[PDB]
């Protein structure tokens, strides 16, 4: 029995859902607060609905000396 | 049934209310199985629960299609002779524009009969005998006064076979149930043995006479009724007796030939229906194979055979009843006999095989558009039939865990794909046109989709035209031109009337319709591939093989669970498909006259139906009823008081059935029930109704007619508005 | 010409009616449907089985209705205009034998006068109206669409919306991701409705454009 | 209502007659004579869909229910999912 | 090492559905796909966030400044922000009231690691409202700034050919 | 799942029955009896066998597994059995309670079949305007 290989290397087997790749780049908390207001969210986006949405649409129409319609 | 089975009584069954299921229409009057009755009329769920018989019946009322094929034929033969137009025609094409039928002046007609060539008053042809009719290695009226009753034998006698079978005691399974040879024999000696003897019979008596007409005389000032025999000497202006060769093979020598076929591919100038110099190989060619390839086989064997990881099992064993079916092998069959029609709708139009077509515009597109709603309306059907397999057939259910059993298994899947792949199509493949609208009509050109706006430039040939108009530089032997004319490179002087076929040029406005025909084609298959896949059982309803594959609607409940089934998701796969083909037709005479027919004279300055005005503006969807639809059609709505005026005369009508279908197609039931009854009311009291209680439509028989009028309103409705667009300029 | 649009807006509101004088004269019941109450109105089909029985609620046969008066309120007005058009910048005569007759309605007139608006997106830059024209288009695709809703019928709509709503659930990237309404094909009445409240723009929103965009140019 | 269409009728036998309908009617409930002697018109409804599968056969002879509920579930669409 | 795993339709039993076929469970796939919300929850959604906003973020640029409605731009203020700087504003809140079909209102800070989790029952929800914010205020600070290294990257382009 | 397998009703695979909407509420399920191997129909499209063990399989919803019987009774048996699993437990004993087989005599449970007054002549529309003091809520 030469073709009874004994499974060359078992594995173990069955890798995992056991552990393919450590995690996540070490780039987290150099954003910890930075950038926050969506990160203090504690009561917001009515606030960047007037706010963004009025300077999306403010200057974004008006315009002047037209390049018209 | 009853009387007075069995042993007892030739006494025939006339007289005895009913037949067809058992409760059956029932002493008790009603007129529903009036309807029933014609409808069902085939069927098999009953006549009996026992195959049998309904191959014996179906081998039967078959025969009497070609029988009637037969009878019809010859009235078009017989038509087509001594209601002349043919002899006159033939001296005398470029020139005529046909005629087979005439009236007979009663009342208003007449109108309809309006001088068509080789000098009478007649209706003109879009159906190109007279043209087939070329062939006649002979010419004469009374002789296709021969061919005419030589059809009417072939029947009667193609008819009496039919007597012949199922009131004839019949044959049994076996000779069915026994299939082991049945495509061997018809491919091999048919296929085969017609083609081959077409072919004898393609080069003996037609390609001379008319190898020598294609000059001038007057018929009989050419091809005898007997002439074309033993007298090989004849046959010595279109090639040798074989000189010194003996039954092909070599030790054969040519200082100067290589008999008749001496391939074409392009056009006769003076007659461009392509060379028949062919014709005879590309037959001969054909028949060799099916002469061989019929000599199959004997069955499973090669199906049993291979299988693979998530491949078909089952293709192994893919059907014992598949001699044990008929609705399956009937339902394919209509997907490849009519998928195999419209594929002759393409080689046609950009290869002609009749002298005198292309030229003759409106008696080959009418053709193609004929033939373009049979492999389509033989397609649905394709589909339908499989749903009658789908839910049933077969007695029990062995036929087990298979290719089937296998794509059901998934089936909430192979059609939730499909699906998606619509939407993306039609927001690609449709709302593209409604930019342009409303850009266009905002009105910014920069930015529309134009042939020329959004990024093309002047080409679009760089793809697989320019490389087929150019292929007789390959493993290709050659022989000026190409194939099929109305490709990429080379070549022009087609025609000394009127045109035929040229290039055909390309990019968008070519490139997004032929888009919309994949959203189109797509949409409609999703609803019939759904429709079959989830015939007899579903997650709406489970119990839902149970009836049939009609059934109206199972009820009120579960929110809709009307439409379901599958004789109505082949209901609503005619409703497109009614467009799948009404739109592919509004593609072609767009294109073949925008470009292509049109016209030469001197430094053939080509002069198209239209200058391309295509160009920009197709692509609109206003353009195609600015430059179609109002455009064209100007010919139906002038069309009044003339010869042909049958067609504008139709076309209020049929443009009226259309619109008399909504009635039938939008409304309830027990809606011309409430209304039926106070009728049924006034009917008593002048004592005039009850008996053969008078009933309204029957849930589906309402919607069989919504659909049926549905598309014969929406269809002939073009009929016409074509024919009075290609009959007077164009 | 005048002696039969004048017996065709008579067999309008007359038809219209003995829908509507029926619908109502009994949203009560009857033979079919005897006790056909305490909803009445819209309760939008039955079961299968008595005869088949369907759009047989009062407001099945108002909904049945409206087409009517949507075909009526057409040839009345459809009249006027054609009459008024050529009774302006030019002919009567053209009503006269013109009107007598059938194709020739549709011919000049649907066919005549048009002309001014749809060469108006023109292959040649947007000319004198363009609202009207797309409006026109919007007006022919707003009615066709009518008819889904109208030969489609909850029933297919629902079932493949049961193979459509096996992917989300079945796909990455789109899973735990809930709807808070579960996907469904629209109500059995509901469609009758939405295709009308459809059929109707499209088909008000045409006229609208089509008289203004051609009376307008004219000539008349 | 929540399921409420009337197929009563007045034998409420149930033989050769009607059985048809998912679940839904658990009946044999006999009134003190009704000849068959079995009676009403349901049991407890809050449970399936909404048919009239539930006559299409046995009679009712006047209406024969269909979907009048309104209130309704999803349990009581075959979607809820 | 069998016909294809130890041969099976889903994880187990088969009247889930899945099918598990490949393009659905070959590790040659689901592999590329679990440092992100596909099978476990990594660190909160805190950081997923901008490579998620970011990642998507330079997308929708030469489709709305190559494809623009009047295109190939002469304004130093396209091939890049331009408006688009709008589509990650008109959809960063397209999300927040989506997160409000979440609420279940907490705080644990869970996404530093204790006992090889499973989230366990980590199907349906389990991430409460005070989590979908953290994502959706990464979104932004993904999607507007993600859409400058667009802008902001000259272009250097490789053409038709 | 397999660590714990233990199965009776075979298949393989199928885009058929069970899911999301089966754990998040409520579950229903089929079992029954059975003499020597056989091949059976199936609800959701596919196809199997069947021969012991509980013979208990799982089912999306309870339309669906019913129809073991509108076609499952056409292949012997008395016996098929489906109850109702929650994701906790129990009230609505489904196919349990008492007796079995829609058309016997012991007790009758709830249905009832008048409302108010009978199928007589309600040519009498609705009554009252609804108002909370007057038996119309039943
Ligand atoms: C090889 C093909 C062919 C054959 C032999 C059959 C055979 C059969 N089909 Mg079938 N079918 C086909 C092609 C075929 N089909 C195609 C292409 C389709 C797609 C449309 C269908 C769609 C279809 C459906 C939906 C059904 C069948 C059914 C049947 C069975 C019923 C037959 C019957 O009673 O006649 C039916 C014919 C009539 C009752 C005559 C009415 C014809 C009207 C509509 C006229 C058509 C318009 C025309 C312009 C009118 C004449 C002109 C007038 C203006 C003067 C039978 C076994 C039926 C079944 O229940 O299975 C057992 C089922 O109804 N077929
Ligand atoms: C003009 C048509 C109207 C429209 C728009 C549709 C559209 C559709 N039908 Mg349909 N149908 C109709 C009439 C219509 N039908 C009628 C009259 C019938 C029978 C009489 C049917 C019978 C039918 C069947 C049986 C089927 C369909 C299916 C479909 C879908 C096919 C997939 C697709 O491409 O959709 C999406 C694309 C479009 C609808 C076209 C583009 C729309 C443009 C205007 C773009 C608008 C988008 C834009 C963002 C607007 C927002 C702006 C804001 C102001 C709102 C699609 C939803 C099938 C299906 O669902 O398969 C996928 C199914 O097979 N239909
Ligand atoms: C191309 C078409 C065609 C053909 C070949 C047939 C052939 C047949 N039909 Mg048929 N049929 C057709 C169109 C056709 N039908 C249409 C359009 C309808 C309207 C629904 C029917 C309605 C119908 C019914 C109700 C019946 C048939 C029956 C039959 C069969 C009986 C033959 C017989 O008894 O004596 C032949 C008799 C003569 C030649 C005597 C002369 C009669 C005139 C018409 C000629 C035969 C197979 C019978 C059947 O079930 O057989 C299969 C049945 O009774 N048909
Ligand atoms: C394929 C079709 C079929 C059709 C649609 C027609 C149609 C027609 N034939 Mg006809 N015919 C046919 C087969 C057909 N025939 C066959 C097989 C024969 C051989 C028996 C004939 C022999 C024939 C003669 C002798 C005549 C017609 C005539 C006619 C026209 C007279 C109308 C009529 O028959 O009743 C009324 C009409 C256009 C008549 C005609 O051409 O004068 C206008 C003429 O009477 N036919
Ligand atoms: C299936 C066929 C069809 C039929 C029925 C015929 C029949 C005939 N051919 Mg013929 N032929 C055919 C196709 C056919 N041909 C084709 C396709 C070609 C060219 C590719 C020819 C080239 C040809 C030639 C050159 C001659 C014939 C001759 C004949 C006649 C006697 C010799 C013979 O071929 O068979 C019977 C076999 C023997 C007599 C041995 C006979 C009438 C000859 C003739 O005129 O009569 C003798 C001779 O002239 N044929
Ligand atoms: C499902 C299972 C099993 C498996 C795992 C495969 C796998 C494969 N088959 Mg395959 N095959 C199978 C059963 C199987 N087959 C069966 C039963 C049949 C007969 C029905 C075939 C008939 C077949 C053909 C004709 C081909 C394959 C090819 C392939 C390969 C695709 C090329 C590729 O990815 O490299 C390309 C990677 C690059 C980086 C470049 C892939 C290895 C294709 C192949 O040979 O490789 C291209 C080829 O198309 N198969
Ligand atoms: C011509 C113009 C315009 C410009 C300047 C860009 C520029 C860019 N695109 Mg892009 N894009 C555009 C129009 C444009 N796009 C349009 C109209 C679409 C339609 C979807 C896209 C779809 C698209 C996708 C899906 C991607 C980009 C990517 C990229 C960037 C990566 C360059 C690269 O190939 O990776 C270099 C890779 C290595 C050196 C390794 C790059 C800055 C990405 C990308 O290119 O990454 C591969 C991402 O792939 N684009
Ligand atoms: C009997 C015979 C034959 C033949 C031949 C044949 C047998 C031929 C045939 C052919 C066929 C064909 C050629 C076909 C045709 C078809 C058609 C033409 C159709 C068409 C169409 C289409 C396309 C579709 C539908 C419609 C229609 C119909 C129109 C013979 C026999 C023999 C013998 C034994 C003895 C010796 C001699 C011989 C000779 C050897
Ligand atoms: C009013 C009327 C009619 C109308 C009509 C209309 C108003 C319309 C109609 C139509 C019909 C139709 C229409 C049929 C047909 C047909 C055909 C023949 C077709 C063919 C085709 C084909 C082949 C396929 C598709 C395409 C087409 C369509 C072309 C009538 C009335 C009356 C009166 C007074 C009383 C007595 C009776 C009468 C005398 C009757
Ligand atoms: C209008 C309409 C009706 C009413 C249509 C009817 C009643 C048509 C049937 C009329 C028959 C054909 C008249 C037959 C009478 C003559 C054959 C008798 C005299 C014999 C001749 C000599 C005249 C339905 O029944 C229906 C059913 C389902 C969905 C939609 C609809 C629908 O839209
Ligand atoms: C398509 C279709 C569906 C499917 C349901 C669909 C497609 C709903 C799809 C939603 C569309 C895309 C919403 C777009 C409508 C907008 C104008 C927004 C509506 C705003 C309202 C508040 C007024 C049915 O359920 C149905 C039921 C009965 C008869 C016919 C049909 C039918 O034709
Ligand atoms: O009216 C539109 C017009 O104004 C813009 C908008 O940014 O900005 C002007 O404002 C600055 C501020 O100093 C001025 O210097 C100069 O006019 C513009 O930058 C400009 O885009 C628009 O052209
Ligand atoms: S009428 Fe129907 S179900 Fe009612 S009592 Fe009879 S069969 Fe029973
Ligand atoms: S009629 Fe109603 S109660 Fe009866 S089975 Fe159908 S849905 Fe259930």
């Amino acid at each position: 029995d030469l073709e009874d290989i004994a499974n060359t290397t078992g594995q173990w087997d069955v890798y995992g859902s056991d552990a393919p790749s450590p995690y996540n780049s070490l780039q987290s908390k150099f954003f910890e607060t930075f950038a926050a207001p969506f990160t203090k969210r504690g009561l917001l986006l009515k606030f960047l609905i007037l706010g963004g949405g009025s300077l999306l649409t403010y200057v974004s129409a008006n315009a002047p000396q037209d390049v018209l319609p | 049934l009853v009387d007075r089975d069995p042993i007892k009584t030739s006494f025939e069954q006339w007289a005895k209310p009913g037949h067809f299921s058992r409760t059956i229409a029932k002493g008790p009057d009603t007129t529903t199985w009036i309807w029933n009755l014609h409808a069902d009329a085939h069927d098999f769920d009953s006549h009996t629960s026992d195959l049998e018989e309904i191959s014996r019946k179906v081998f039967s009322a078959h025969f009497g299609q070609l029988s009637i094929i037969f009878l019809w034929l010859s009235g078009m033969y017989f038509h087509g002779a001594r209601f002349s137009n043919y002899e006159a025609w033939l001296n005398d094409p470029t020139h005529i524009g046909p005629s087979a039928q005439v009236v007979w002046p009663i009342v208003g007609q007449e109108i309809l009969n309006g001088d068509v060539g080789g000098g009478f008053r007649g209706i003109q042809i879009t159906s190109g005998f007279f043209q087939i009719w070329r062939a006649s290695g002979i010419t004469s009226e009374l002789q296709l006064y021969c061919t005419a009753i030589g059809a009417l034998v072939f029947a009667g006698l193609m008819l009496f076979a039919g007597w012949f079978h199922y009131h004839k005691a019949a044959p049994k399974l076996a000779w069915f149930q026994d299939v082991e040879s049945m495509l061997n024999h018809h491919l091999a000696g048919l296929l085969g043995l017609g083609s081959l003897s077409w072919a004898r019979h393609q080069v003996h008596v037609s390609l001379p006479i008319n190898q020598f007409l294609n000059a001038g005389v007057d018929p009989k000032e050419i091809p005898l009724p007997h002439e074309f025999i033993l007298n090989r000497d004849l046959l010595a202006q279109l090639y040798p007796s074989f000189a010194e060769g003996a039954t092909p093979f070599f030790t054969l020598n040519w200082s100067k030939y290589a008999d008749f076929l001496t391939f074409r591919g392009g056009l006769d100038p003076l007659t461009g229906g392509l060379w028949l110099t062919d014709i005879a190989h590309h037959h001969l060619a054909i028949a060799i194979l099916f002469l061989i390839a019929g000599h199959m086989y004997r069955i499973k064997d090669i199906l049993e055979a291979h299988k693979g990881p998530f491949t078909g099992q089952g293709h192994k064993g893919l059907y014992e009843i598949l001699t044990t079916s008929w609705h399956a092998q009937l339902s394919i069959n209509l997907a490849m006999l009519g998928s195999l029609t419209i594929v002759v709708a393409q080689h046609m139009y950009s290869m002609p095989p009749y002298p005198y077509l292309a030229t003759d515009y409106a008696t080959q597109l009418s053709l193609f558009t004929h033939h373009m709603w049979i492999g389509g309306f033989l397609i649905v059907g394709a589909a339908a039939h499989a749903a009658i397999f789908m839910v049933r057939d077969y007695d029990p259910t062995t036929r087990y865990n298979d290719l089937l059993d296998r794509v059901l298994r998934h089936r909430d899947a192979i059609i939730s794909h499909l699906n998606w792949v619509c939407i993306f199509l039609g927001f690609h493949s449709f709302g593209l046109y409604i930019h342009n609208d409303t850009m266009s009509a905002l009105g910014r050109p920069q930015d529309m989709f134009s042939d020329t706006a959004i990024q093309l430039q002047p080409v679009f040939a760089q793809w697989i035209q320019n490389t087929h108009a150019l292929a007789p530089g390959t493993t290709a032997p050659g022989a000026t031109a190409s194939t099929s004319l109305t490709w990429g490179g080379g070549d022009l002087v087609a025609v000394g009337n009127k045109v035929a076929l040229l290039p055909i040029p390309l990019g968008t406005a070519d490139f997004l319709v032929h888009h919309i025909h994949a959203f189109t084609i797509h949409v409609t298959v999703l609803i019939l591939l759904k429709g079959v896949l989830f015939a007899r059982s579903s997650r709406l309803i489970p119990d839902k093989a149970n009836l049939g594959f009609r059934f109206p609607c199972d009820g009120p409940g579960r929110g809709g669970t009307c439409q379901v089934s599958a004789w109505d998701h082949v209901f609503l796969g005619l409703f497109w498909m009614y467009n799948s083909i009404s739109v592919v037709i509004f593609h072609f005479s767009w294109k073949m006259q925008s470009d292509v027919w049109g016209t030469i004279n001197d430094q053939g300055v080509v002069t198209h139906i239209t200058a391309g005005n295509f160009a920009q503006s197709s692509i609109t969807i206003n353009g195609w009823l600015r430059d179609f639809l109002w455009a064209q059609a100007s010919q139906v709505i002038q069309s009044y008081g003339s010869s042909l005026s049958a067609y504008g005369l139709f076309f209020l009508g049929a443009h009226f059935v259309w619109a008399f279908s909504l009635m039938f197609l939008f409304s309830g039931r027990g809606y011309w029930q409430e209304l039926i009854e106070s009728i049924v009311w006034a009917h008593n009291k002048l004592k005039v109704a009850p008996a053969t209680q008078p009933r309204a439509l029957s849930i589906v028989q309402g919607r069989a007619v919504g659909v049926t009028h549905y598309l014969l309103g929406g269809i002939a409705t073009t009929w016409a508005f074509f024919l009075a667009r290609i009959i007077a300029v164009g | 010409g005048d002696f039969l649009v004048h017996h065709a807006i008579a067999l309008g509101l007359h038809t219209t009616t003995l829908i509507l004088v029926k619908g109502a004269l009994d949203a009560r019941g009857s033979k079919l449907m005897p006790d056909k109450k305490d909803f009445g109105y819209s309760f939008p089909c039955d079961g299968p089985g008595r005869g088949g029985t369907c759009d047989i609620s009062a407001w099945d046969d108002f909904y049945l209705a409206v087409f009517w008066m949507l075909n009526t309120i057409g040839w009345v007005t459809f009249y006027w205009h054609w009459k008024h058009i050529t009774l302006w910048r030019g002919n009567v005569s053209q009503f006269n034998e013109s009107s007598t007759y059938l194709m020739g309605w549709l011919r000049d007139y649907l066919w005549l006068n048009s002309s001014q608006l749809i060469n108006g997106i023109t292959p040649l830059v947007c000319n004198s109206l363009s609202v009207w024209a797309w409006m026109f288009l919007f007006g022919h695709l707003v009615w066709a669409t009518g008819f889904m809703f109208l030969i489609s019928w909850r029933g297919y709509w629902q079932e493949l919306i049961e193979t459509l709503a096996w992917a989300h659930e079945r796909t990455p990237l789109a899973n735990l991701i809930r709807w808070r309404d579960k996907p469904v094909a629209l109500s059995i009445v509901q469609a009758r409705l939405v295709g009308l409240v459809h059929f109707s723009v499209g088909y008000i929103f045409t006229y609208a454009a089509f008289l203004i965009a051609s009376t307008s140019g004219k000539f008349g | 209502m929540s399921h409420s269409v009337k197929i009563y009728d007045t034998c409420i036998g149930c033989t050769q007659c009607v059985r048809a309908c998912p679940t839904d009617v658990l009946e044999m409930i006999p009134w003190g004579g009704c000849k068959a002697k079995q009676i009403a018109s349901a049991p407890r409804t809050e449970d399936c869909v909404g048919c009239k599968r539930c006559e299409s056969a046995c009679p009712t002879d006047f209406l024969s229910v269909r979907v009048y509920l309104w209130h309704e579930t999803t349990r009581s669409m075959g979607l809820a999912y | 090492k069998p016909t294809y795993q130890v041969i099976q339709p889903l994880n187990g039993d088969p009247f889930i559905g899945g099918l598990e076929t490949p393009v659905t469970s070959s590790p040659l796939i689901a592999w590329y796909l679990s440092n992100l919300p596909a099978y476990r929850t990594a660190v909160n959604p805190l950081l997923r966030g901008v490579e998620v906003g970011l990642a998507h973020g330079f997308l929708l640029v030469g489709p709305f400044v190559k494809a623009g409605p009047l295109r190939n731009t002469e304004y130093a203020g396209a091939a890049g922000s331009l408006a688009a700087a709008g589509l990650v504003v008109i959809l960063s809140m397209c999300l927040t009231m989506y997160g409000i079909a979440s609420f279940k209102e907490g705080e644990p800070s869970i996404a530093p690691a204790l006992t090889l989790t499973g989230r366990k029952k980590q199907p349906d929800q389990l991430q409460s409202a005070d989590g979908w914010a953290k994502f959706t205020g990464g979104f932004f600070f993904g999607g507007v700034s993600g859409v400058t290294w667009a802008c902001f990257l000259m272009y250097v382009l490789d053409l038709p050919y | 799942e397999l660590d714990p397998n233990t199965p009776s009703p075979i298949f393989a695979g199928s885009t058929g029955g069970l899911l999301r909407k089966a754990q998040v509420e409520e579950f229903y399920v089929i079992t029954w009896e059975s003499p020597k191997e056989q091949i059976f129909e199936m609800p959701t499209g596919g196809a199997a066998i069947m021969r012991e063990g509980p013979n208990l399989l799982k089912l999306a919803r309870k339309e669906q597994c019913l129809a073991l019987g509108t076609r499952l009774r056409s292949k012997y048996k008395i016996k098929y059995q489906f109850y109702r699993v929650f994701p906790s437990g129990e009230v609505q004993y489904l196919h349990p309670k008492d007796g079995v087989y829609p058309e016997k005599v012991n007790p009758g449970r709830q249905g009832v079949g008048l409302n108010m007054r009978s199928i007589g002549k309600n040519v009498s529309p609705i009554e009252v305007k609804f108002t909370g003091k007057q038996p119309y809520d039943l």
